[PDB]
RNA sequence: CGCCACACGGGGUAAGAGCUGAACGCAUCUAAGCUCGAAACCCACUUGGAAAAGAGACACCGCCGAGGUCCCGCGUACAAG
RNA sequence: CGAGUGGCUUGCUACUUCGAUGUCGGUUCCCUCCAUCCUGCCCGUGCAGAAGCGGGCAAGGGUGAGGUUGUUCGCCUAUUAAAGGAGGUCGUGAGCUGGGUUUAGACCGUCGUGAGACAGGUCGGCUGCUAUCUACUGGGUGUGUAGGUGUCUGACAAGA
RNA sequence: CUGUCCCAACGUUGGGCCCGGUGAACUGUACAUUCCAGUGCGGAGUCUGGAGACACCCAGGGGGAAGCAAAGACCCUAUGGA
RNA sequence: ACAGCUGGUUCCAAUCGAAACAUGUCGAAGCAUGACCUCCGCCGAGGUAGUCUGUGAGGUAGAGCGACCGAUUGGUCCUGUCAAACUCCAAACUUACAGACGCUGUUUGACGCGGGGAUUCCGGUGCGCGGGGUAAGCCUGUGUACCAGGAGGGGAACAACCCAGAGAUAGGUUAAGGUCCCCAAGUGUGGAUUAAGUGUAAUCCUCUGAAGGUGGUCUCGAGCCCUAGACAGCCGGGAGGUGAGCUUAGAAGCAGCUACCCUCUAAGAAAAGCGUAACAGCUUACCGGCCGAGGUUUGAGGCGCCCAAAAUGAUCGGGACUCAAAUCCACCACCGAGACCUGUCCGUACCACUCAUACUGGUAAUCGAGUAGAUUGG
C-alpha cells in the first residue's frame, strides 16, 4: 500500500530521519511519524507514505499518518481554531493569561488560582466572555483548548448543579 | 488478634556500628542559588543555656511577646579554607581531578598534615579552568580545617579536617571566589556564610554510649508482670519464627549504640556572636568558660561538650528566615544548681 | 452440590429403580412447550442445542434452563404464541452422595441426570422465519445454566 | 584503566542477550573481549514488562543479599555472566577477561556481531539499556 | 515524665479524565502517537558503604628515612581489642 | 442453575515421625499476603448540599484502651480517621506464662452388682541442659588489592 | 496501699568482662561459609537451579541443626505382665 | 524364663534366581499346605512362548428394545427417552483341541516323573479395564510391564517416564534427547502465525486454568449490493388534502381507539424515535445532490486477549530470546549411551582330543544385571 499527498502551493514539506517538518505562512509543524515498515518521504512536492506491508494494523497506522499530515498543512495555511466560553453562576470567575499559562482566578469562590500552562505555539487569547485558542499544530491547540476546560473539573459536587467552568464551543 | 503497633526502633541508621570519623561529613549539600560561596562552617560543643527573644513568627499571636528558649552554645572559632579541590564528572559519578593549595599554613597543621613544600599552585589551577573549558568540571570544594587550638576549652590542637562544597554562583565565578579565599590564609569566620536568625543542619556523632541491650538501644519493652521474676528482664520474646530458619537482621538485638554519625536538621542559629556573653557561673561543666566566636544554637546538637559539630545551610527548610532575632536575655545563671 | 460432583460420567449406569429405591423426584416441570398440539413440521425453522461435551445433567439444571429459556419464548412471543420447543432428554441415572467415614461407604440416592454425549440436542425448537432470533436467545439463556458448552445449529432454514 | 582487549563489540542498537550469548562464548575462547555503548544496547518487548523483570529483580534479597546492577553498565555484564560457569576457573577467568563500558572509552570503532543488530526501522517495541536504568533509579552519568 | 529536629518539590505510572487519531470517509482516550493523574514507584532527605577481585580517586610526604608501634599522662572512647 | 480460585474452618486419606518434631489460650519480637477497615486518587447513584450507599486503583502508614470468660470465638463500654482480615510447624515453651485439655488426691450428677466409668461439672496438682555448628546483632586480628599521611568517590545496601 | 501496669529510670551488692592459678562434663557417622526456591518417604547446610561467600578471633541474645537429654507416658498391636 | 516383638550374626568367587499370591489356621507382626526359586536322580522324543486355518466355548463394548423386561414423554397410529443386577442383535478379544509354520529337544536329554533345600504369604508404580468415594500422593479388584532386586543415557533435581537391560578394554555408528551461551552439535533452510515474554512446561501430587466473553490479528467459504455510482458522511428536500376519525375543554405523526386511505412528485409514513399541557421545535425513514470503489450480511478455521487474588526472593534449570532461541508445516546437516558394529583379553556353557574337569583346538545371532534363596570352586 502507498498514499501520496500533494503539498499545498504555501507549504514546504521536508524531512529529517522520521521528523517531518511542515512549512506555512502560519507557522511550522514539525511532526515524528515512526512505525514498523511504513517509510514516508518527500518527493519534490509530493509526500509518500509506504509500506510492502498490508495488514489491519499497518493500515491503521498509514491511515492516521495521512490525517496527521493533512491537519501540519492546514495548520501552517489556515492554522487551528477552539472556541470556548467561560461561564460562571453565583462565583464572579477572572479567566486571563499570565505570561505563557492561562489562569484562572476565584473560581467557586477559592482563593487558590487554578492554572495550566500553554501547550507550544498555541495562542490563548481572551475577549470578555470567550477563549480563542488558534495554532498551526492541532496537537498542541487541541490540548490546551481542553487543558482550559478540564482545569475547572469537579468531581466532589453534582455537575449538573454545579457547573461554572471556560467550556469549548467551536471544534475546527 | 494481637493488637498493631510499630516495630522498634527505626532501621534507616544501620548498622548502628561506631563512626569511622568522629568528624562528621555530609552526604548532601545546599543548591546553588545565590553569590558564590561555601556551603557550611564548623564548631565545638560548648553547652546548653537558654536565652529570652521575641517572637518572630508572623503568624503567632505570641508575635511580640517575650519567649524563654533553650540553647547550645558551640565555640565556632575561624576556620582556615587551606585548599580547592575540584570534580570531573567521569561516567562513574564524581572523582577528585586535582587540588590548589597555599603557603600560609596554621603553624600546627603539621600534627595531623604533611604539609607541602613544593606546590605548583597556578599550574594545578590550569587543569581545572581546561576542564572546564571542555565541560567536565564537576562541583567545586574546599578542603578545610579549624584551629582547635583557638579554644582552650577543648584539649586538642592537632586540628580537625574536614572538605566542604562552595556553590551559588556559575561555576566560573565560584571557581575563582574559591581560590580568592584559598589565596589569602583561607581565614573566614561563621559570618562569613551564617546570620542569626537563619536555619541550618548540625552533624555530628553522637555521645558514646558503648554497648547497650534492646530496650535501650531499641526501645523494646522490659519484661512485664510475672515474666520480670522468670529470670529474664530485659531480653526480647525470641529472635524470629520457626521458619525462616535464621535470625533476620531487623530483629532488636544488643549491640554498639552511641558514636554514630547524626545529621540533626532545621537548627535555626539564635545568634552568633563573640566574647564572654554566653558564659556560664562556674563554667560550662565538663568543658570550661567561654570567650570569643560563637554561635548559639536553638535546641539540642548531637553530640558531647568538646565534640566536633558541623554546619550548613539548610538543605531542607520548611519556614521562611527571620534574620537577626530580637534576643532579650541570655542566662548566665549557673550550671551547677 | 456442585455439578463438579456428577458432571463426568465416571460410575457405571445406575437406573434399576426396580433395584434402587427412595429416588428424588425430577424437578422437571414440563419435556413439550408452546403449542403441542401443532406438528414439528408445521413450522419452517427448527433449531437445537448441541451439548459439546458428553455430561451428566441433573435434573435441577435441566429445569433451570429449560425454565429461563422457555420463560423468554413465553415473553418475547406471548404465553399463547406460535411455536413449540422441546427437551428430549430425560434423567435416568440416579445420584447418590455419601453424606462413617469411608466404611461402608456407597452413597444414599440424592438426585438423577441425563447422560449427554456430546454432539447431542438437549433442546429442539420449532418456530417461522421471524421468531428465529427470539428462539436462538432463548438457547443463549439456556446453555449458560447447563455445564458444557454449546452449539446452535438451524436444522431447517435457509430464510437469510 | 587500560585494557587490552582482542575484540571490542559495539552494542549500540543491538539485542543485549544475543550479542552477551557471543562475547561470552568468546571468551570462554580466550578472547578478552570488550562491550562499548552497552547504554544504547537493547532488549525487545512492552516497556512495562520488561521493566517489571528488572525492577522485581531489585526488590529481590535479604541478609544474604541478592545483588543486581542498574547502570546499563553492569546489567550487561552480569547478562554475560549468567552465560558462563561463572563459579568455575575457565568460567571466572573468561568472565573476567570481559569488560563493559558506557559509551566508548577507546579510539577504535566497536565491531558488530553478526544478527545483533536491530532495525528501528522494523520495530518500535524494544528498549534502551539505558532506559531501564533510568527507570531502576540510577543516575545517568552517560 | 523534660527539651530539640523529622518538607516541598520534582520524575514515571495505576484506576481515572482527556487530546490528536486510523483501521471503519463518521464515530472512538488507543490500535502508532500525546496531556494529565494515587498516601503507592524513582528522585529528593538520612544511614552504611575500597574486599566494588574492574579490590577506586585526588593532594601532599617519604624509600634511609615519611610514618607507625612501644612507652608515659589521661578521656569527647571503651566488656578484650 | 452453571463456572471457578483459595488453602483460613471442617471433613476424608493414613505418605511422614512412636530409640518422643512439647499442648490450647496468652504474651513478646521480626517478616509477609490483599480477598483494603482507615488514610490517598478515582467511577456510579434513587449524586443539591451535608452525611451516605456501591464500585476501581492502591499493601506507604495505621488499625488503639477496656468489662465477663482460660478461652480462640464472641458479647459489652467508652474513645477513633479506622479501631480489616490471613500466612510464617493453627510463627514464636534450648523466650515467658501455665488459666484450659490430659496423670497420680477428692467431691457431685449419671451409669454400673462391682472394681469403676464419663467426648459431664468441680477443688488441687512440676516447666531440664555450661551453645560444637549454623544464623543474625555488635566488637577485633590477619591476608589480598601493593611506603605514609589527609581528603574524597559511590557500585551497592537500609529507612516509614 | 503500691513500679502489677501506663513506662520506664537511676542506684546498691554478687556475678558477668581482662589477668594468675586450678580445672571438669553434655555432645561428636562424615563433610559442613550460607541464603532463596525447587526437589525428595510429602518438614534439605549436603540433591537441582540460582543467589551469596577472604580467613581467624571476642561479647551477645538463643532463629535453625524437625538442637541436646529419656528404645513415647498418648494410640494400637502381642494368643505380654501385674 | 518364654516371646509369633525390635537389634545384630565376621572371607573371595562361579551357575541359577524368586515370593510379596492360593487354601486352612484364637489366623491376620505367625505358621502349615500349594504357587513359585533351587539342587539331585530317573525317563527317552517330543514340546508349544508366536502366528495362520480348521472344529468348539462366550454374551463384555457397541447397539436395540410395535424382541422380553422394568423404567421413561406429549398429543387428535403419531411423537420424546432409558438399563451393573434387560436383550430380537452383537463384536474386538479371551479361551479348548488339531494341523501347519516358526521356535525348541533327542553328546546343552526337552516334555515329564521321583527326591533334598529354600525364600516367600506388609509390596509398589506406570498403562488398559474396571468397582467404591466430591476428591485424594484415597480404598479395593483385574491384565500387563516395570520398581522392589535394574546399571548406563535423557528428563534441572527426582524407585517405577523415554532410550536401554549390563564381562573387561578399545575403535566406530546410533537411540532417547538435544544443536544461541551455560553445554557436545545450526544463532540451519523454505514458509505462515503470535505481540501476550503468549511461549521457551512429553507424562506429572509436580506442567493449571474454567463457564462466559473477544471489530486483537490471521486464513477460508457462502448470500446480497455496486460507476444506471453501492456502504458511510456533509449539504439539500422532506410537499398538500386535514389538526387522519373518534376521543375531548384539547389531542393536531407521535395518550387510547379504528382505519392506515388519494394528490403532487424526484421524494415523503393515517408516522419509527425523542420533544410540549397541547401547538413548537429536532431526527428516521423516504428523494435528490456532492463524492468515488468497493460495500454489506453470514458460515468455519489459526494464533492471541479477557475472565486470573496468598502469604521470607520473580521465573521456561538459569541467562536471556520477538521475520524468535516462540508456535505450526515441511526440509537439511549435526551432537548424543555401557545400545549396535568392531579388535583383544576373561568368565561360563557346550564340542573335539584327553585319565583330567591338566593342554590344545572349536561353537555362542539364539551365554555374561540381580535382593531372598539353592548350588558350587577357592
Ligand atoms: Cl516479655
Ligand atoms: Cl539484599
Ligand atoms: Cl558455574
Ligand atoms: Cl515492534
Ligand atoms: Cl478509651
Ligand atoms: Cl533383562
Ligand atoms: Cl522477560
Ligand atoms: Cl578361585
Ligand atoms: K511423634
Ligand atoms: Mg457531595
Ligand atoms: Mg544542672
Ligand atoms: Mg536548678
Ligand atoms: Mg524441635
Ligand atoms: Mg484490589
Ligand atoms: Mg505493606
Ligand atoms: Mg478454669
Ligand atoms: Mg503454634
Ligand atoms: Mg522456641
Ligand atoms: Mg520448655
Ligand atoms: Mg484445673
Ligand atoms: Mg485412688
Ligand atoms: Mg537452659
Ligand atoms: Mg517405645
Ligand atoms: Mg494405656
Ligand atoms: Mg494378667
Ligand atoms: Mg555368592
Ligand atoms: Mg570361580
Ligand atoms: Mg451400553
Ligand atoms: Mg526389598
Ligand atoms: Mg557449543
Ligand atoms: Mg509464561
Ligand atoms: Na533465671
Ligand atoms: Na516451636
Ligand atoms: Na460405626
Ligand atoms: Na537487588
Ligand atoms: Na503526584
Ligand atoms: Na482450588
Ligand atoms: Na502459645
Ligand atoms: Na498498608
Ligand atoms: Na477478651
Ligand atoms: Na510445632
Ligand atoms: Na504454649
Ligand atoms: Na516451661
Ligand atoms: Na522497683
Ligand atoms: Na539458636
Ligand atoms: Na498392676
Ligand atoms: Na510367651
Ligand atoms: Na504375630
Ligand atoms: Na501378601
Ligand atoms: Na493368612
Ligand atoms: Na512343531
Ligand atoms: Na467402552
Ligand atoms: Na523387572
Ligand atoms: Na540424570
Ligand atoms: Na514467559
Ligand atoms: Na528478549
Ligand atoms: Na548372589
Ligand atoms: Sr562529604
Ligand atoms: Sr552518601
Ligand atoms: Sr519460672
Ligand atoms: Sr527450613
Ligand atoms: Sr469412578
Ligand atoms: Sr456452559
Ligand atoms: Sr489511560
Ligand atoms: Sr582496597
Ligand atoms: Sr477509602
Ligand atoms: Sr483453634
Ligand atoms: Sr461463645
Ligand atoms: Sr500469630
Ligand atoms: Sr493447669
Ligand atoms: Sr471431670
Ligand atoms: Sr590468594
Ligand atoms: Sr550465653
Ligand atoms: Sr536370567
Ligand atoms: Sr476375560
Ligand atoms: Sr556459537
Ligand atoms: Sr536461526
Ligand atoms: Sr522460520
Ligand atoms: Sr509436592
Ligand atoms: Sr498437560
Ligand atoms: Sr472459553
Ligand atoms: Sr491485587
Ligand atoms: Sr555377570
Ligand atoms: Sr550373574
Amino acid at each position: 500500500p502507498r498514499v501520496e499527498l500533494e503539498i499545498p502551493e504555501d507549504v514546504d514539506a521536508e524531512q529529517d530521519h522520521l521528523d517531518i517538518t511542515v512549512e506555512g505562512d502560519n507557522g511550522s509543524v514539525t511532526r515524528r511519524l515512526w512505525y514498523p515498515d511504513i517509510d514516508v518521504s518527500v518527493d519534490g512536492d509530493t509526500v509518500v507514505i509506504e509500506s510492502d506491508e498490508d495488514n489491519a494494523k499497518t493500515m491503521s497506522t498509514i491511515g492516521t499518518f495521512q490525517s496527521h499530515i493533512e491537519n501540519m498543512f492546514h495548520g501552517v495555511t489556515e492554522g487551528w481554531e477552539y472556541g470556548m466560553e467561560v461561564f460562571y453562576s453565583h462565583f464572579p470567575m477572572q479567566v486571563n493569561v499570565e505570561g505563557d499559562e492561562v489562569v484562572i482566578e476565584n473560581f467557586l469562590g477559592e482563593k487558590a488560582p487554578r492554572r495550566t500552562t500553554i501547550h507550544g505555539d498555541t495562542d490563548v487569547e481572551i475577549d470578555g466572555e470567550e477563549l480563542t485558542v488558534s495554532g498551526p499544530d492541532i496537537e498542541a491547540v487541541g490540548q490546551t483548548a481542553a487543558d482550559i476546560e478540564q482545569l475547572t473539573r469537579i468531581n466532589d459536587k453534582d455537575v449538573r448543579v454545579f457547573q461554572d467552568g471556560v467550556y469549548i464551543t467551536r471544534k475546527p | 488478634p494481637q493488637p498493631s503497633r510499630p516495630r522498634k526502633g527505626s532501621l534507616g541508621f544501620g548498622p548502628r556500628k561506631r563512626s569511622t570519623s568522629e568528624t562528621p561529613r555530609f552526604n548532601s549539600w545546599p543548591s546553588d542559588d545565590g553569590q558564590p560561596g561555601v556551603q557550611g562552617f564548623a564548631g565545638y560543643k560548648a553547652g546548653m543555656t537558654h536565652v529570652v527573644l521575641v517572637n518572630d513568627e508572623p503568624n503567632s499571636p505570641r508575635e511580640g511577646m517575650e519567649e524563654t528558649v533553650p540553647v547550645t552554645v558551640i565555640e565556632t572559632p575561624p576556620m582556615r579554607a587551606v585548599a580547592l579541590r575540584a570534580y570531573e564528572d567521569t561516567p562513574y559519578g564524581q572523582r577528585p581531578l586535582t587540588e590548589v593549595w597555599t603557603d600560609e599554613f596554621h603553624s600546627e597543621l603539621d600534627r595531623t598534615l604533611d604539609v607541602p613544600e613544593d606546590h605548583d599552585p597556578d599550574a594545578a589551577e590550569e587543569q581545572i579552568r581546561d576542564a572546564h573549558e571542555a565541560g567536565d568540571l564537576g562541583d567545586l570544594r574546599l578542603i578545610t580545617h579549624t584551629v582547635p587550638d583557638a579554644v582552650p576549652s577543648v584539649p586538642k590542637k592537632k586540628p580537625d579536617v574536614m572538605e566542604t562544597r562552595v556553590g551559588g554562583g556559575s561555576v566560573s565565578d565560584r571557581l575563582d571566589h574559591a581560590l580568592d579565599i584559598v589565596e589569602d590564609g583561607g581565614e573566614h569566620a561563621m559570618n562569613d556564610i551564617f546570620r542569626a536568625g537563619e536555619y541550618a543542619d548540625v552533624a555530628g556523632v553522637t555521645k558514646g554510649k558503648g554497648t547497650q541491650g534492646p530496650v535501650k538501644r531499641w526501645g523494646v519493652q522490659k519484661r512485664k508482670g510475672k515474666h520480670a521474676r522468670q529470670g529474664w528482664r530485659r531480653r526480647i520474646g525470641n529472635l524470629g519464627p520457626w521458619n525462616p530458619s535464621r535470625v533476620r537482621s531487623t530483629v532488636p538485638q544488643q549491640g554498639q549504640t552511641g558514636y554514630h554519625q547524626r545529621t540533626e536538621l532545621n537548627k535555626r542559629l539564635i545568634d552568633i556572636g563573640e566574647g564572654d556573653e554566653p558564659t556560664v557561673d562556674g563554667g560550662f561543666v565538663n568543658y570550661g568558660e567561654v570567650d570569643g566566636p560563637y554561635t548559639l544554637v536553638k535546641g539540642s546538637v548531637p553530640g558531647p561538650d568538646k565534640r566536633l559539630v558541623r554546619f550548613r545551610p539548610a538543605v531542607r527548610p520548611n519556614d521562611q528566615p527571620r534574620l537577626d532575632p530580637e534576643v532579650r536575655y541570655v542566662s548566665n545563671e549557673s550550671n551547677q544548681g | 452440590k456442585p455439578a463438579s460432583m456428577y458432571r463426568d460420567i465416571d460410575k457405571p449406569a445406575y437406573t434399576r429403580r426396580e433395584y434402587i429405591t427412595g429416588i428424588p423426584g425430577s424437578k422437571i416441570a414440563q419435556h413439550k412447550m408452546g403449542r403441542k398440539q401443532k406438528d414439528a413440521d408445521d413450522y419452517p425453522v427448527q433449531i437445537s442445542l448441541i451439548v459439546e461435551e458428553t455430561v451428566q445433567l441433573r435434573h435441577g439444571s435441566l429445569e433451570a434452563s429449560r425454565l429461563s429459556a422457555n420463560r423468554h419464548l413465553i415473553k418475547e412471543l406471548g404465553e399463547e404464541g406460535d411455536y413449540k420447543m422441546t427437551l428430549r432428554k430425560f434423567p435416568h441415572q440416579v445420584l447418590r452422595e455419601n453424606k462413617d467415614g469411608m466404611r461402608a461407604a456407597f452413597g444414599k440416592i440424592v438426585g438423577t441426570a441425563a447422560r449427554v454425549q456430546a454432539g447431542e440436542q438437549l433442546f429442539t425448537a420449532y418456530c417461522n422465519v421471524e421468531d428465529a432470533e427470539h428462539v436462538k436467545e432463548a438457547f443463549r439463556r439456556a446453555y449458560n445454566k447447563i455445564t458444557p458448552s454449546c452449539r446452535i445449529k438451524v436444522e431447517r432454514g435457509e430464510e437469510l | 584503566a587500560e585494557f587490552d582487549a582482542d575484540v571490542i563489540v559495539d552494542a549500540r542498537d543491538c539485542i543485549m542477550g544475543r550479542v552477551a550469548s557471543q562475547v561470552a562464548e568468546q571468551a570462554l575462547d580466550g578472547e578478552t573481549v570488550a562491550v562499548v555503548n552497552a547504554e544504547r544496547a537493547v532488549i525487545t518487548g512492552r516497556e512495562e514488562q520488561i521493566v517489571e523483570k528488572y525492577e522485581k529483580r531489585v526488590d529481590i534479597g535479604n541478609d544474604n543479599g541478592y545483588f543486581y546492577p542498574k547502570r546499563p553498565d553492569g546489567i550487561f555484564k552480569r547478562t554475560i555472566r549468567g552465560m558462563l560457569p561463572h563459579k568455575k576457573q575457565r568460567g571466572r577467568e573468561a568472565f573476567e577477561s570481559v569488560r563493559v563500558y558506557l559509551g566508548n572509552p577507546y579510539d577504535e570503532d566497536g565491531e558488530v556481531l553478526d544478527g545483533t543488530s536491530l532495525d528501528r526501522l522494523s520495530n518500535i517495541k524494544f528498549v534502551t539499556l539505558g532506559e531501564i536504568s533510568e527507570t531502576l533509579g540510577a543516575n545517568k552519568t552517560w
